[PDB]
C-alpha cells in the first residue's frame, strides 16, 4: 500500500523516506555540468529532446537568476519553477533593502529553507504535501569571487569546485576528478565540460541539444548563442 | 435630511373588497427633476403590491432583496404569501440593517390570496409595523396626505368612490409639496381585475 | 487486531491499551520517594548517571512548581518538563486570578484533567510519566499527591514511583510517619533508596533529596549539603 | 455478531445497526470492581458506595465516589476514575452556568439530559471516545420530590425509584425489585437500612463503617450531606439488632 | 448614593441609602444596594447601577464555582481580587465604585474598597458615594478603635442620617447589614428610626 | 407613551395606552403594547418601537424553547435575567424600557427594566414619557393586597392621568390582569376619546378626477 | 509492524519507534566534540562532504556572542533549530539589555522539541546538537538528542564512531579543568582523531575549531586558522 | 475532527452506513401513526425492563410547537439531538415569518439535517427514523423521515419491530372516513398485534393532534382507552 507511512517517516536507518524518494527522482533526469574557476563560473546542461517536432528553445534548463547568478536544474523541472521565483524576489527584496548584491551562498540558504517544509497537518493551507524533486546549481560572481554551489531535495547545500548533477552523474564526476585543477581558464573549463557532456549523452552532441551559460566578473550571466556554441563545438 | 433627497409619496387605502395604491412619479435630485416615470409601485404576487418612498436607491435595492427572497418563499413553499407574512419578512430585512439602515419606508396593499380580505400596512425606518383600517401614507408629504385622508375617507367604499377619494387625496397633498409631484399613477386592486390608471396631474 | 493502537479506541474488553503501555513506559524509570510528615514533605529520587562525563545536576527529576509546591518525576523526562512547565502556569494564573497561592489539591486536580485530555483522541500520544507533588502552608498542612498517566490523582503518606515501588512501599510502610519529624524522614528516605537500588544492573546514581516544611518556611528547596552527607553515610552504615 | 470495517474500532454501525465501542465503553464500568446502590424514600434520597483502600499509605480522605455538583445536587460516579473526574467537572460548570443564566437552580433532571447530550456526540462523533463512567444523581425537587437520576455512556438517562451500578448490578437489581413490590413508603432509617442491606446482601460482606460510603439529601434538609463514621455505625448497629 | 462600611472584632457591618434618581426623579426609592455576593460576603455598589449590576452577578457566578470547586468557605480578599479584576480590565468602560465587606475563619472581618480606576485596598472603615463627601469629617472625629456591633450600627447609621440630609441623590430609608461568623442581620430605619440632627433656626 | 404596572393580591394589572408617534404627528391610533412572553408572563414595551417588537419576540421564543425543554412553566426571573443580559451587551443602543409582569409557582411578581440593562424589582411601576403623571397617581392612591376591582381602577386612573397631561400618550386604555387561575386581556378596557362626528360631505362623486392612461388587467380564480 | 509509522504510537515495550530511528540519524552523522576548561569552552568538528571538489559541509555555527552550536543529522533541521536560538537570544537582548543564560536556551530548545513528539502527522527533529556557551556561571558544554532530553556535560562527542572519543575523553577527563588554551584544543583534536579510520589523519581541510571563553568572542577557526593548533601534535599509536 | 467521509458509496451502488442505520432502525421499539378526518394519532410501545423505572420522567412523544408532534424508532439519544434541533428550526421560521411552521416545511429542515450527516466528515448518519404529526390549514398532516434524509407522506404507517404485519394490519383496517377516536382504538389494536404481555396505560405511550394543537395523553385517557378496547 501507498498510504500506510505519513509524509514525515523516518526509516529505521533514520532517513526521511519521501527525502530519499525524491533523491531517486533526481537519478532519472538530464546531466548538468558546472565549473568553477577564478575566472567565472560555467553551467552546461543537455536538452533531452524526445521528437524531432519539439522545438528544442523552449526546453529552459538554465535560468537568469540575477544578472551575477545562474541556475541549472536537473529532476522534475516543473518543480523547479516555485523555487526560483522565490530566488528571483529574494535577490530584489534584498536588493530594495539594502541597496546590494546579494551572495550567492544566501540565495542557496534561502532556497533550501523551502526544501524541508512539507507536511499534511499542523501546517498553513497552501502547504506542500511533498518534497522538491529537483537538483539545483547556482553559479554566481559576488566579492568573494566565482561561487558554485550545489543544493538537494534534503535541503542540505555545499559548496563545489566542479559537480555533475544528473542521470549520468557518477562517470561525470570521475572524468572531472581527472579534469578539474585550480588553474584554470574559462575557456579550459568550457571545453572541458563538452567534452564530458559528449561523453555521457546518448545523442551527438550539436548546438541545439546542449545549453551553456557563463558568469565573469565584470561580464553578466551569457547564455551562449548557437553561433558561439558552434564555434565551441568545432574543438571538440 | 437623507430621505428627502429625492422626494416622493406613496399612499394605500382600504375600501370594501377592494384596495387602492397610489405614488408620484418625480425622481430627482434635490431640487432638479431627471424623470417623470419612476417606478415606486412593485408587485409581489397577484394581488399584492408594495409601495416604496425615501432614498430611490435604497428603493431600488430594498425591491429586489425583497422578490429575492419572496421568490425562494413562494418555491420551497408551494404557495403564495399572504401580505401579514410579507409584512412580517420585510420588517425582518430592514431590522438586519439596524445601525446601517435602508432610508425608506414601505407601505404593503393587498387582497388575502384565499379569502380576498383586504389588507393595508405601513412600516417605519427600521420596521415597526402598523397596521390600520382605513389608510396609510409615506414620504415627504405625509401630513398633508394626513389631513386629505382624515377628511375624505369613508367606511365600505365601493371600487369607484375609493378611486375617487384616493385620487383626489393625492393629487391636493402633492401640490403642496416641492420635491413630490410630476403626475401620480393609481392601481384599484380587486378579486377579479387590477386597474392601473394615470391622472392628470401639476407638472410644476 | 489493532485495538491498541489508539486512545480513541476500547478494546472487546473495556481497556485503552496506550494508557496501559504509556503506564509501561513509567515502570522502566529508576525510583522516586515521598513520604510525608506531620510538618513537612521530603522528596527522594535515585538518579543514574550514565556516563561520567555528565556533570553534578544533570537530567535533575526534582522540580520548583511553585515557591511552596514541589515536583518529583519519573517516566520520560522531557514529558516531565512540558507537565512542570504546564503546573506552573497553572500557579502563575491562579495567583493572577484569585491573589493568594494556589492549594495543591487544586493543582492536582487542573494538572491530571490536563493529563487526562490526552488519554482520549487518535490526534495525540498518553504522557510518558508519573509524578508527585508535594507542598507546605499553615492552613492546609503538609500534602502528598501522585498523579499517573491516566489522570488519577491521589493523595498519599508515603508514595513511590517507577521500578522498585513495591519494595520502596514494603519499607515505607515500616515507619511511623505521622510522629516524625523531617530531620528523620531524611535519613530514612536515603536509607530505602539505598536499600532498593540494584548494584549490579544499574551501575552507578546519585542521591537527589529535597523537603518542604515550616522548618524551610513553606518554600520547597533542596536539602543542604551537610544533612544530605550526614544521611548517606547513614545510608551506607545501614546496609553493612 | 457480523461485522464489517472499523465498525469494531470506531463508532460507526455494524451489519445489525449496532456500537460495538459503546458496549465496550459499557464492559470499562466494570473495571474498577466497585459498587454502588442509590434508593428514593417518601422524603429522602440516599447513595451508598462500596469504599476500598487497598493501601495503608493512602489517604483515605482522598478516595471517594461521593461528590457534590451543587448545595444541592449529589453524585456517585462508577467506573474509570479520571474519566469520572472529567464528568464531574462538566456537571458543575453546567449548573453553575444554568444558574447565571436562568436565575433558579438547575432541576436534576435536566442537569442529567445535559450530561447525557454531551456523551451522544462521543457516540456519534469518529475521532474521540466514550467515558468509562456511569453516573449517578440525587436532589429535591420542591413540585415533585426526591429525584433519582441515572446516565451511562450510551446517551440514556433515566429516573428511578432504586437503581444499581457497578460490578453486581443485576443482583442489587433483582434485590431492590423484590423490596419496591413489597411497597411500604420507606422512611429516612428505612430507605438507608434498605440500601446498606442490599450492598452486604449481594457482595456478601458484613461492613464496617469505613469500607461504605453514604449521602443523603432530604425533604428537611434539602443540602447533599455525607455521613461520617459514627452516624453510619449507628445505621450498621441497629442493621446488626434486627 | 451613600454606601459604608465598618470593622469590628469579628465581623462587620454596612450600610446605605435607597435612592436611584434619573437626573432629578427618583424612579425607585426603595432600592437595595446591598448585595450578597456568598453567605458571608457583601458588596455595597456605587456608580452606574447597570454596570455595577452585571460585575456582581459575575462575581457571584465566579465566587460560586471556586468555592465549589476547592470545597471550602470562600476568602473575602478573593471576592475583592475579582472585583478589583473585572473593574480594572474594563475600567474605560464600567462606573463601579464596590465596598466588599465579609467574615472568613483565617482573617475574621475584612473591608475593602475597590474605586473607579480598579484599585483594591483593605480599611477598618469605607465610604463611598457621591455623598460621602459630607461626612468625611465625621468619620474621622468619631471613629474609635475596639468598638461593638451595637456601637458600629449607630455610628453607621448617624453617618448615612447625615448624609442624607445634604445629599439631593441620597435619601430614602437606611440598610444595614450585620456579618459575622453567626451569620447576617438585616435591618431597615425609616421614618422616626433614622437619627434626627436639630436645624440651625434664628 | 405611558405603561404601568401594579400587584393586587392575588396577581398583577398591566395598563398602556395605544397611541404611537412619529415625531409631533399621530402615526397609529390603536397600538398595542403589551406584548405576550409566556401563557403566565406579559410585557409592557415604551422607547424604540422596533426595538421593544424584536427584543420582546426574541425573549419569548427563547422562553418558550426553555420550557419545551423542561416540561415546567416558565418563571419571570428568568425573563428577567434574559432581557438584562441583553440590554447590557448592547450597552443601551437597542432603546427598550419594558414592565414585565408574571406569576408564577413563588407568586406574582414585577420587574421594571431600563435600557442599559439596570432592573427594578417593586410593587407598581412606570415607564414612558407620561411615566411621572402616572406616578402621582400610584404614590397617592396605592395600598398594598387590594382586590381586582380595585387595582382595575387604579391603573386605569394613572393611565388616564398620562393621557390627558401627556402629549405623547393618548387614544384608549388597555389592560391585563395576570392571576395564577385567569388571564384577561381587555383591549379596550376604557374609551376616553372619541372622534367628533362629520358635519359636512366633501363632494364624493364620479369624474371628478381627470384620466390620461388605463389599463385593465383580468386576474383568473 | 504498526507500532513503528506514528510517533504518537506507543509500543507494548513502552517505547516510541520513531524517536529511536530519528535518534538513528544522529548516529550516522559526522563526528564532533566538546570540551570545557574553568575559562574556555571548545568544539571541534570533522568536516567532510561527499567529493573533494565539494568543500567540507559547515558543522560549526555561530549563535551568539556568547553561544555556538555543531551539528550531527539533518541540516536542514539544524538551521531550523539554529534560527530559533537566535531568535530567542536576540528578544533577550531587545528587553532586558542582557545575554541569555546558556541553560535557559536549552531549556527552551527543549520544549521546542518536545512538541512534535506528541502530535499526530509530526515528526521529530533529526538532529544532535552540542552547545558551547560562557555566561556568568562560567562555560558550559550541553548536548541535545532528538528525544527533546538535553544533557550538562564535561566533554561530550556525538556522530559515528564517538564511543572512541567518548572513552578517551573518560580517560583524560582529570586534566581538563587546569588546561590552557591550547593544550584544551589539543585534547580535543586527540579525541576527534580517535574516530578516524587508521590511515586517515588530521589535516587543515577537514578540522573545524569553535572556541568561546571570558574575554573571547565565539569564534569559528577554519583553514589557515587551525595551522597553529594542528602544530606540535604527534602521531596516532 | 475527521475531514472526511465515513458513508461512501460501495460497488453496487450503496450506501452501506445508511442501510445499517435503517437495521438499527427496524430494531427498535414499536411504532404507530394514524390519520384521520379530524386528526393525527401516533403512540408508540415504551416497556421498561423493571418497575424501578419511574414512568414519568422520560417521553418518547414529544410537542415540537403547539400543533406538531413527534415519535419515533431506533436511538434515544439520536432522538433528542434531532428534538432539539427541529425546536430551535420551528422558533427561527415563527422569528422570521411570524406564524407557526407548516408541517412540511419542518419535515424538509429536519430532513435536511439528516442528510447532512450523512456526507459530513467523520460522522455516522442517525440510527432513528421519526413520524411527524401536525395540523396546517385546516387540515391534518402525517409524515415520516429516515436516516437517509427522505421524506414521506402517509395516511398510516408502522415502524419499529414487526412494522411489516402492522402494514397489513393498517392496510385491512383503514378508512378514509375514520374518525379520531376509531383512530385512537385502530392505533392501539395495531400495538396489541406485537406486544408482549399486558398493556397497560404506563407501557403505551399516545399522543393526539387536533385542531386544538397537539397534546399528550394522560394514563387516564389511556386507560380509558385501554378498557374500551379489551
Ligand atoms: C449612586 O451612586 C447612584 C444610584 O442610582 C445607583 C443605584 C443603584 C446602585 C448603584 C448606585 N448612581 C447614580 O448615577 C445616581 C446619581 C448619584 O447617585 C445615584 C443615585
Ligand atoms: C412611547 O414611548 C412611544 C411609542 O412610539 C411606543 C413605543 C414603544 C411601543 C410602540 C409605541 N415611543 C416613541 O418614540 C414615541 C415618543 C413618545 O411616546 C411614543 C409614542
Amino acid at each position: 500500500s501507498e498510504y500506510d507511512r505519513g509524509v514525515n517517516t523516518f526509516s529505521p536507518e533514520g532517513r526521511l523516506f519521501q527525502v530519499e524518494y525524491a533523491i531517486e527522482a533526481i537519478k532519472l533526469g538530464s546531466t548538468a555540468i558546472g565549473i568553477q574557476t577564478s575566472e567565472g563560473v560555467c553551467l552546461a546542461v543537455e536538452k533531452r529532446i524526445t521528437s524531432p517536432l519539439m522545438e528544442p528553445s523552449s526546453i529552459e534548463k538554465i535560468v537568469e537568476i540575477d544578472a551575477h547568478i545562474g541556475c541549472a536544474m536537473s529532476g522534475l523541472i516543473a518543480d523547479a519553477k516555485t523555487l526560483i521565483d522565490k530566488a528571483r524576489v529574494e535577490t530584489q527584496n534584498h536588493w530594495f533593502t539594502y541597496n546590494e548584491t546579494m551572495t550567492v551562498e544566501s540565495v542557496t540558504q534561502a532556497v533550501s529553507n523551502l526544501a524541508l517544509q512539507f507536511g499534511e497537518e499542523d501546517a498553513d493551507p497552501g502547504a506542500m504535501s511533498r518534497p522538491f524533486g529537483v537538483a539545483l546549481l547556482f553559479g554566481g560572481v559576488d566579492e568573494k569571487g566565482p561561487q558554485l554551489f550545489h543544493m538537494d531535495p534534503s535541503g542540505t547545500f555545499v559548496q563545489c569546485d566542479a559537480r555533475a548533477i544528473g542521470s549520468a552523474s557518477e562517470g561525470a564526476q570521475s572524468s572531472l576528478q581527472e579534469v578539474y585543477h585550480k588553474s584554470m581558464t574559462l575557456k579550459e573549463a568550457i571545453k572541458s565540460s563538452l567534452i564530458i557532456l559528449k561523453q555521457v549523452m546518448e545523442e551527438k552532441l550539436n548546438a541545439t541539444n546542449i545549453e551553456l551559460a557563463t558568469v565573469q566578473p565584470g561580464q553578466n550571466f551569457h547564455m551562449f548563442t548557437k553561433e558561439e556554441l558552434e564555434e565551441v563545438i568545432k574543438d571538440i | 435630511s437623507i430621505m428627502s433627497y429625492n422626494g416622493g409619496a406613496v399612499m394605500a387605502m382600504k375600501g370594501k373588497n377592494c384596495v387602492a395604491i397610489a405614488a408620484d412619479r418625480r425622481f430627482g435630485i434635490q431640487a432638479q427633476m431627471v424623470t417623470t416615470d419612476f417606478q415606486k409601485i412593485f408587485p409581489m404576487g397577484d394581488r399584492l403590491y408594495i409601495g416604496l418612498a425615501g432614498l430611490a436607491t435604497d428603493v431600488q435595492t430594498v425591491a429586489q432583496r425583497l422578490k429575492f427572497r419572496l421568490n425562494l418563499y413562494e418555491l420551497k413553499e408551494g404557495r403564495q404569501i399572504k401580505p401579514y407574512t410579507l409584512m412580517s419578512m420585510v420588517a425582518n430585512l430592514l431590522y438586519e440593517k439596524r445601525f446601517g439602515p435602508y432610508y425608506t419606508e414601505p407601505v404593503i396593499a393587498g387582497l388575502d390570496p384565499k379569502t380576498f380580505k383586504p389588507f393595508i400596512c405601513s412600516l417605519d425606518l427600521i420596521g415597526c409595523p402598523m397596521v390600520t383600517d382605513d389608510f396609510v401614507v409615506s414620504g415627504t408629504c405625509a401630513e398633508q396626505m394626513y389631513g386629505m385622508c382624515e377628511s375624505l375617507w369613508e367606511p365600505n367604499m365601493d371600487p369607484d368612490h375609493l378611486f375617487e377619494t384616493i385620487s383626489q387625496a393625492m393629487l391636493n397633498a402633492v401640490d403642496r409639496d416641492a420635491v413630490s409631484g410630476m403626475g401620480v399613477i393609481v392601481h384599484i386592486i380587486e378579486k377579479d381585475k387590477i386597474t392601473t390608471r394615470t391622472l392628470k396631474a401639476r407638472m410644476d | 487486531t489493532g485495538y491498541d493502537l489508539s486512545a480513541s479506541t476500547f478494546s472487546p474488553d473495556g481497556r485503552v491499551f496506550q494508557v496501559e503501555y504509556a503506564m509501561k513506559a513509567v515502570e522502566n524509570s529508576s525510583t522516586a520517594i515521598g513520604i510525608r510528615c506531620k510538618d513537612g514533605v521530603v522528596f527522594g529520587v535515585e538518579k543514574l548517571v550514565l556516563s561520567k562525563l555528565y556533570e553534578e545536576g544533570s537530567n535533575k527529576r526534582l522540580f520548583n512548581v511553585d515557591r511552596h509546591v514541589g515536583m518529583a518525576v519519573a517516566g520520560l523526562l522531557a514529558d516531565a518538563r512540558s507537565l512542570a512547565d504546564i503546573a506552573r502556569e497553572e500557579a502563575s494564573n491562579f495567583r493572577s486570578n484569585f491573589g493568594y497561592n494556589i492549594p495543591l489539591k487544586h493543582l492536582a486536580d487542573r494538572v491530571a484533567m490536563y493529563v487526562h485530555a490526552y488519554t482520549l483522541y487518535s490526534a495525540v500520544r498518553p504522557f510518558g510519566c508519573s509524578f508527585m507533588l508535594g507542598s507546605y502552608s499553615v492552613n492546609d498542612g503538609a500534602q502528598l499527591y501522585m498523579i499517573d498517566p491516566s489522570g488519577v490523582s491521589y493523595g498519599y503518606w508515603g508514595c513511590a514511583i517507577g521500578k522498585a515501588r513495591q519494595a520502596a512501599k514494603t519499607e515505607i510502610e515500616k515507619l511511623q510517619m505521622k510522629e516524625m519529624t523531617c530531620r528523620d524522614i531524611v535519613k530514612e528516605v536515603a536509607k530505602i533508596i539505598y536499600i532498593v537500588h540494584d548494584e549490579v544492573k544499574d551501575k552507578a546514581f546519585e542521591l537527589e533529596l529535597s523537603w518542604v516544611g515550616e522548618l524551610t518556611n513553606g518554600r520547597h528547596e533542596i536539602v543542604p549539603k551537610d544533612i544530605r552527607e550526614e544521611a548517606e553515610k547513614y545510608a551506607k552504615e545501614s546496609l553493612k | 455478531g457480523s461485522s464489517a470495517g472499523f465498525d469494531r474500532h470506531i463508532t460507526i454501525f455494524s451489519p445489525e445497526g449496532r456500537l460495538y465501542q459503546v458496549e465496550y465503553a459499557f464492559k470499562a464500568i466494570n473495571q474498577g470492581g466497585l459498587t454502588s446502590v442509590a434508593v428514593r424514600g417518601k422524603d429522602c434520597a440516599v447513595i451508598v458506595t462500596q469504599k476500598k483502600v487497598p493501601d495503608k499509605l493512602l489517604d483515605s480522605s482522598t478516595v471517594t465516589h461521593l461528590f457534590k455538583i451543587t448545595e444541592n445536587i449529589g453524585c456517585v460516579m462508577t467506573g474509570m476514575t479520571a474519566d469520572s473526574r472529567s464528568q464531574v467537572q462538566r456537571a458543575r460548570y453546567e449548573a453553575a452556568n444554568w444558574k447565571y443564566k436562568y436565575g433558579y437552580e438547575i432541576p436534576v433532571d435536566m442537569l442529567c439530559k445535559r450530561i447525557a447530550d454531551i456523551s451522544q456526540v462521543y457516540t456519534q462523533n469518529a475521532e474521540m471516545r466514550p467515558l468509562g463512567c456511569c453516573m449517578i444523581l440525587i436532589g429535591i425537587d420542591e413540585e415533585q420530590g426526591p429525584q433519582v437520576y441515572k446516565c451511562d455512556p450510551a446517551g440514556y438517562y433515566c429516573g428511578f425509584k432504586a437503581t444499581a451500578a457497578g460490578v453486581k448490578q443485576t443482583e442489587s437489581t433483582s434485590f431492590l425489585e423484590k423490596k419496591v413490590k413489597k411497597k411500604f413508603d420507606w422512611t429516612f432509617e428505612q430507605t438507608v437500612e434498605t440500601a446498606i442491606t442490599c450492598l452486604s446482601t449481594v457482595l456478601s460482606i458484613d461492613f464496617k463503617p469505613s469500607e461504605i460510603e453514604v449521602g443523603v439529601v432530604t425533604v428537611e434538609n434539602p443540602k447533599f450531606r455525607i455521613l461520617t463514621e459514627a452516624e453510619i455505625d449507628a445505621h450498621l448497629v441497629a442493621l446488626a439488632e434486627r | 448614593t451613600t454606601i459604608m462600611a465598618v470593622q469590628f472584632d469579628g465581623g462587620v457591618v454596612l450600610g446605605a441609602d435607597s435612592r436611584t434618581t434619573t437626573g432629578s426623579y427618583i424612579a425607585n426609592r426603595v432600592t437595595d444596594k446591598l448585595t450578597p455576593i456568598h453567605d458571608r460576603i457583601f458588596c455595597c455598589r456605587s456608580g452606574s447601577a447597570a454596570d455595577t449590576q452585571a460585575v456582581a452577578d459575575a462575581v457571584t457566578y465566579q465566587l460560586g464555582f471556586h468555592s465549589i470547586e476547592l470545597n471550602e468557605p470562600p476568602l473575602v480578599h478573593t471576592a475583592a481580587s475579582l472585583f478589583k479584576e473585572m473593574c480594572y480590565r474594563y475600567r474605560e468602560d464600567l462606573m463601579a465604585g464596590i465596598i466588599i465587606a465579609g467574615w472568613d475563619p483565617q482573617e475574621g472581618g475584612q473591608v475593602y474598597s475597590v474605586p473607579m480606576g480598579g484599585m483594591m485596598v483593605r480599611q477598618s472603615f469605607a465610604i463611598g458615594g457621591s455623598g460621602s463627601s459630607y461626612i468625611y469629617g465625621y468619620v474621622d472625629a468619631t471613629y474609635r478603635e475596639g468598638m461593638t456591633k451595637e456601637e458600629c450600627l449607630q455610628f453607621t447609621a448617624n453617618a448615612l442620617a447625615l448624609a442624607m440630609e445634604r445629599d439631593g441623590s441620597s435619601g430614602g430609608v437606611i440598610r444595614l447589614a450585620a456579618i459575622a461568623e453567626s451569620g447576617v442581620e438585616r435591618q431597615v430605619l425609616l421614618g422616626d428610626q433614622i437619627p434626627k440632627f436639630a436645624v440651625a433656626t434664628l | 407613551t405611558t405603561i404601568a404596572g401594579v400587584v393586587y393580591k392575588d396577581g398583577i394589572v398591566l395598563g398602556a395606552d395605544t397611541r404611537a408617534t412619529e415625531g409631533m404627528v399621530v402615526a397609529d391610533k390603536n397600538c398595542s403594547k403589551i406584548h405576550f412572553i409566556s401563557p403566565n408572563i406579559y410585557c409592557c414595551g415604551a422607547g424604540t418601537a422596533a426595538d421593544t417588537d424584536m427584543t420582546t419576540q426574541l425573549i419569548s421564543s427563547n422562553l418558550e424553547l426553555h420550557s419545551l425543554s423542561t416540561g415546567r412553566l416558565p418563571r419571570v426571573v428568568t425573563a428577567n435575567r434574559m432581557l438584562k443580559q441583553m440590554l447590557f451587551r448592547y450597552q443601551g443602543y437597542i432603546g427598550a424600557a419594558l414592565v414585565l409582569g408574571g406569576v408564577d409557582v413563588t407568586g406574582p411578581h414585577l420587574y421594571s427594566i431600563y435600557p442599559h440593562g439596570s432592573t427594578d424589582k417593586l410593587p407598581y411601576v412606570t415607564m414612558g414619557s407620561g411615566s411621572l403623571a402616572a406616578m402621582a397617581v400610584f404614590e397617592d392612591k396605592f395600598r398594598p393586597d387590594m382586590e381586582e376591582e380595585e387595582a382595575k381602577n387604579l391603573v386605569s386612573e394613572a393611565i388616564a392621568a398620562g393621557i390627558f397631561n401627556d402629549l405623547g400618550s393618548g387614544s384608549n386604555i388597555d389592560l391585563c390582569v395576570i392571576s395564577k387561575n385567569k388571564l384577561d386581556f381587555l383591549r379596550p378596557y376604557t374609551v376616553p376619546n372619541k372622534k367628533g362626528t362629520r358635519l359636512g360631505r366633501y363632494r364624493c362623486e364620479k369624474g371628478t378626477t381627470a384620466v390620461l392612461t388605463e389599463k385593465i388587467t383580468p386576474l383568473e380564480i | 509492524n504498526q507500532y513503528d509509522n506514528d510517533v504518537t504510537v506507543w509500543s507494548p515495550q513502552g517505547r516510541i519507534h520513531q524517536i529511536e530511528y530519528a535518534m538513528e540519524a544522529v548516529k550516522q552523522g559526522s563526528a564532533t566534540v566538546g570540551l570545557k576548561s574553568k575559562t574556555h569552552a571548545v568544539l571541534v568538528a570533522l568536516k567532510r562532504a561527499q567529493s573533494e571538489l565539494a568543500a567540507h559541509q559547515k558543522k560549526i555555527l555561530h549563535v551568539d556572542n556568547h553561544i555556538g552550536i555543531s551539528i550531527a543529522g539533518l541540516t536542514a533541521d539544524a538551521r531550523l533549530l539554529c534560527n530559533f536560538m537566535r531568535q530567542e537570544c536576540l528578544d533577550s537582548r531587545f528587553v532586558f539589555d542582557r545575554p541569555l543564560p546558556v541553560s535557559r536556551l536549552v531549556s527552551l530548545i527543549g520544549s521546542k522539541t518536545q512538541i512534535p513528539t506528541q502530535r499526530y502527522g509530526r515528526r521529530p527533529y533529526g538532529v544532535g546538537l552540542l552547545i558551547a556557551g560562557y555566561d556568568d556561571m562560567g562555560p558550559h558544554i550541553f548536548q541535545t538528542c532528538p528525544s527533546a532530553n538535553y544533557f550538562d556535560c564535561r566533554a561530550m562527542s556525538i556522530g559515528a564512531r564517538s564511543q572512541s572519543a567518548r572513552t578517551y575523553l573518560e580517560r583524560h577527563m582529570s586534566e581538563f579543568m587546569e588546561c590552557n588554551l591550547n593544550e584544551l584544543v589539543k585534547h580535543g583534536l586527540r579525541a576527534l582523531r580517535e574516530t578516524l579510520p587508521a590511515e586517515q589523519d588530521l589535516t587543515t581541510k577537514n578540522v573545524s575549531i569553535g572556541i568561546v571563553g571570558k574575554d573571547l568572542e565565539f569564534t569559528i577557526y577554519d583553514d589557515d586558522d587551525v595551522s597553529p593548533f594542528l602544530e606540535g601534535l604527534e602521531e596516532r599509536p | 475532527g475527521y475531514s472526511f467521509s465515513l458513508t461512501t458509496f460501495s460497488p453496487s451502488g450503496k450506501l452501506v452506513q445508511i442501510e445499517y442505520a435503517l437495521a438499527a432502525v427496524a430494531g427498535g421499539a414499536p411504532s404507530v401513526g394514524i390519520k384521520a378526518a379530524n386528526g393525527v394519532v401516533l403512540a408508540t410501545e415504551k416497556k421498561q425492563k423493571s418497575i424501578l423505572y419511574d414512568e414519568r420522567s422520560v417521553h418518547k412523544v414529544e410537542p415540537i410547537t403547539k400543533h406538531i408532534g413527534l415519535v419515533y424508532s431506533g436511538m434515544g439519544p439520536d432522538y433528542r439531538v434531532l428534538v432539539h434541533r427541529a425546536r430551535k428550526l420551528a422558533q427561527q421560521y415563527y422569528l422570521v415569518y411570524q406564524e407557526p411552521i407548516p408541517t412540511a416545511q419542518l419535515v424538509q429542515r429536519v430532513a435536511s439535517v439528516m442528510q447532512e450527516y450523512t456526507q459530513s466528515g467523520g460522522v455516522r448518519p442517525f440510527g432513528v427514523s421519526l413520524l411527524i404529526c401536525g395540523w396546517n390549514e385546516g387540515r391534518p398532516y402525517l409524515f415520516q423521515s429516515d436516516p437517509s434524509g427522505a421524506y414521506f407522506a402517509w395516511k398510516a404507517t408502522a415502524m419499529g419491530k414487526n412494522y411489516v404485519n402492522g402494514k397489513t394490519f393498517l392496510e385491512k383496517r383503514y378508512n378514509e372516513d375514520l374518525e379520531l377516536e376509531d383512530a385512537i382504538h385502530t392505533a392501539i389494536l395495531t400495538l396489541k398485534e406485537s406486544f408482549e404481555g399486558q398493556m397497560t396505560e404506563d407501557n403505551i405511550e399516545v399522543g393526539i393532534c387536533n385542531e386544538a394543537g397537539f397534546r399528550r395523553l394522560t394514563p387516564t385517557e389511556v386507560k380509558d382507552y385501554l378498557a374500551a378496547i379489551a
